[PDB]
């Protein structure tokens, strides 16, 4: 690490983009992990007034 | 000193040309910056990993 | 062999537990990334301000970038810049701006 | 109320423990009566407990003022700056000896809430989570659905 | 749309209740403890005619105690020591 | 006992087949050589160590504070090992108790700085048309431990 | 007029000194100034048991989400890392999800092994090793 404090809580808190495919899934077990991925609730660093939101991208 | 980074109290300017030197002394070629990680690079709020490679 | 979790993230995990008994040993070193996962950095070098008359018409097209507008579409822009809701970049009353600490705790 | 009134993170002054440990009382001004009731406690402590106390942590410098008051006070002084006035009126010489010694236990900062009771200054040692930690790279750093 | 007559729970209709899965294994599990308590009680030691008096001299004494604290009750003692102890409010420097 | 392959034939999960028992005690005798060594050789820096305390359990590293409810009969500036640490680590490497390490391996010192009380916290209750209506005010003790080292030994 | 009361204000203070940061006219007047901090203060008493519980909910919540970055369920890690007699509550797990994360790689490791274990014993009886990161430690 050691990483200079700006950076690191840059580096934290960032967003991810994450793609996910359609093509024969079920609409709501699509909907499942997006919306914990939409969430943020897959991160360890989570809490509901943190917005540690990540996009997601579903083709 | 304690709780506080290293260029927190030498405030240095050109941290790469005096990496550069380091490196000159200690006979290492010269380290090349490759891209390592990164995530959205069209948004405003980037996130970039640049890791320095020497041989 | 066996290895209970893939090691080519984060880590190298091996468990060990001692002769007595009586405590479990776990061995981890970082991986690093190795070259040949990175692409090289992408080295923009765009220039088209030169003209062939002036030198420093390009220094005088340097500050060509001004724009207003008002609090509608300036909403939407950022709006579309931040992908975030409108309700953000509205202002607040007195009461709201004036009950918010100036001088927080820090820790660390 | 948490909400209505302020609050701290929890600190040291100057980083006690660390090296030598420094006594954070400064002073203790009493203000006692000669005559009244209300100080009887504190008269007897005067008495007998103020001259063990002295001798027993020497850091503290100890003034009796003896004016004619209704309520004697105590008022004692940290090293950080702040000042802490208490009053011994019509106290026991337990309760006043249980006062003096609380405050030369503690230190100057603010009685307030106390917000996260643990102090780490390098909270991480194997580098905090960020979200490329527990994620794998492919190879040349292709992204999804690329070509080259 | 789905509405029942007033206070669902109470009267004569009622709004429906069902058993779980979470229910039966509660209630099983309670049954298997009730019938081990069921074996537990089923071997006595004493039979009921040696336990006959096996114990009263206990009990007479425990009993006897008990009445020995109650009819022992009584003001308690009062001193000079007191009455003239209050006298030190008036305590100047001497 | 054959059965062709279908879609419910086999478990869904990967077959795991955990190693020879033997060769995996060597293993482990040769990890555990490993990570002694590198504690014998100084091949470590800023561990920090999970103790239990108070009913509580501190993820703590040198040189912090834990703020405890209650009073621990001690003068300020007396040192405390803290024992039952129930896990240790460096970077590197880390060593678990079953629950407890024992006493020869870690050793987490300590020192207490500052005996005060807390801030006033209200007790309230409170019924609508009962004239119920109580309140109180407590200030609970409080204790300030700052931990000093947390040394390592190889015996191991 | 015999001894009205003279002291009234001080009383007054003694409410409203905890209604400064009210909205409306909860701030000013002491009969809603009144109804409103016995309802703050009967929130406040009631809101510990609301602290230790949201607390231990969002331990849980940090927990199951490095557990599944390592493709580990939440009750697989917390049952398996009980069975190996290590007892490390929520909350230093959640800390080291976060602060440390390759011990938290080395204990998902750990549960991960146990149960592969535990499931070997049951297709097995035992016979021979009961394991190995099996195997209680006994105190007596
Ligand atoms: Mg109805």
């Amino acid at each position: 690490s050691s990483f200079s404090r700006a950076p690191q809580q840059w580096a934290t808190f960032a967003r991810i983009w994450y793609l996910l495919d359609g093509k024969m899934q079920p609409p709501g077990k699509l909907a499942a992990m997006a919306s914990i991925r939409l969430q943020g609730l897959h991160k360890p660093v989570y809490h509901a007034l943190s917005d540690c939101g990540d996009h997601v991208v579903i083709m | 000193m304690t709780g506080k980074e290293l260029f927190e109290m030498w405030k240095i300017i050109n941290p790469m040309g005096l990496l550069v030197e380091e490196l000159k002394k200690r006979n290492v070629s010269a380290p090349e910056s490759r891209l390592t990680r990164q995530s959205g690079g069209t948004t405003a709020l980037p996130l970039y990993f640049v890791g320095l490679y020497c041989d | 062999t066996y290895s209970p979790l893939p090691d080519d993230y984060n880590c190298n995990v091996e468990l060990a537990l001692t002769s007595d008994g009586r405590t479990i040993v776990c061995y981890h070193p970082s991986v690093d990334i190795p070259y040949e996962h990175t692409k090289p950095i992408p080295r923009p070098d765009p220039v088209h301000n030169n003209e062939e008359t002036h030198d420093q018409v390009l220094k005088t097209r340097l500050e060509e970038k001004v724009e207003h507008l008002e609090e509608g579409p300036m909403i939407e822009q950022l709006s579309k810049m931040f992908f975030t809701t409108k309700h953000r970049w509205y202002p607040h009353g007195r009461y709201h701006r004036c009950r918010k600490n100036l001088n927080p705790p820090k820790d660390r | 109320t948490a909400r209505g009134t302020p609050s701290r993170f929890l600190a040291s002054v100057l980083h006690n423990g660390l090296g030598r440990y420094v006594q954070q009382l400064q002073r203790l001004s009493f203000s006692v009566s000669r005559d009244g009731a209300s100080s009887r406690g504190a008269r007897e402590f005067v008495e007998r407990e103020v001259i063990d106390f002295a001798r027993r942590n020497p850091g503290v410098v100890i003034y009796v003022n003896s004016r004619p008051c209704c309520v004697p006070r105590v008022v004692a002084e940290y090293l950080n700056g702040a000042v802490r006035e208490e009053s011994i009126h019509c106290k026991s010489v337990e309760e006043i000896s249980t006062l003096v010694q609380k405050l030369a236990d503690q230190s100057g900062l603010d009685v307030i809430r106390i917000r996260k009771p643990f102090h780490t200054d390098n909270p991480s040692i194997q580098g905090q989570w960020h979200p490329f930690t527990n994620k794998p790279t492919t190879f040349r750093g292709l992204r999804p659905r690329e070509v080259q | 749309r789905g509405r029942i007559p007033g206070r669902q729970w109470i009267g004569k209709h009622r709004r429906p209740r069902f058993v779980s899965l979470r229910a039966k294994q509660n209630m099983i599990r309670r049954l298997e403890i009730e019938a081990e308590n069921h074996y537990w009680l089923s071997m006595p030691y004493m039979t009921r005619e040696q336990e006959r008096g096996h114990a009263a001299v206990r009990r007479r004494e425990a009993f006897e105690a008990i009445k020995a604290a109650a009819t022992s009750k009584f003001p308690p003692h009062r001193f000079i020591a007191d009455q003239l102890d209050h006298l030190n409010v008036t305590k100047k420097w001497s | 006992g054959y059965v062709p392959k279908t879609s419910l034939s086999s478990p869904p999960w990967p077959e795991v087949v955990l190693p020879d028992p033997v060769e995996e005690t060597r293993h482990h005798a040769e990890v555990v050589k490993k990570v002694n060594e590198m504690i014998v050789t100084g091949q470590y820096g800023r561990l920090f160590a999970v103790v239990h305390f108070a009913s509580r359990q501190w993820k703590v590293t040198s040189e912090d504070l834990i703020l405890i409810g209650n009073e621990l009969d001690l003068a300020c500036g007396e040192r405390i090992r803290l024992e039952k640490v129930l896990l240790v680590g460096a970077d590197n490497f880390t060593l678990l108790g079953k629950p407890l390490l024992g006493k020869d391996l870690v050793r987490v010192e300590a020192t207490v700085i500052e005996k005060t009380e807390s801030w006033p916290r209200i007790i309230m209750r409170f019924r609508k048309r009962k004239n119920f209506k109580k309140k109180r005010i407590v200030t609970t003790p409080q204790t300030v431990l700052r931990i000093n080292s947390i040394e390592i030994a190889p015996c191991l | 007029l015999r001894n009205r009361v003279t002291d009234r204000y001080f009383r007054i203070q003694e409410v409203l000194k905890h209604a400064r940061h009210f909205r409306g006219r909860k701030n000013r007047c002491y009969r809603l100034a009144v109804r409103t901090v016995i309802r703050a203060f009967v929130k406040c008493t009631k809101a510990r048991y609301l602290k230790k519980k949201n607390m231990r909910t969002l331990w849980i919540n940090r927990i199951t989400a490095a557990s599944q970055e390592h493709g580990l369920k939440y009750p697989a890690l917390i049952g398996n890392l009980v069975k190996c007699q290590v007892e490390l509550n929520r909350k230093v797990l959640a800390d080291l999800a976060i602060y440390e994360p390759k011990t938290f790689k080395s204990l998902a490791a750990l549960a991960s092994r146990r149960r592969h274990e535990g499931f070997a014993a049951a297709l097995g009886d035992g016979k021979e090793p009961e394991g190995i990161f099996s195997r209680v430690v006994q105190y007596h």
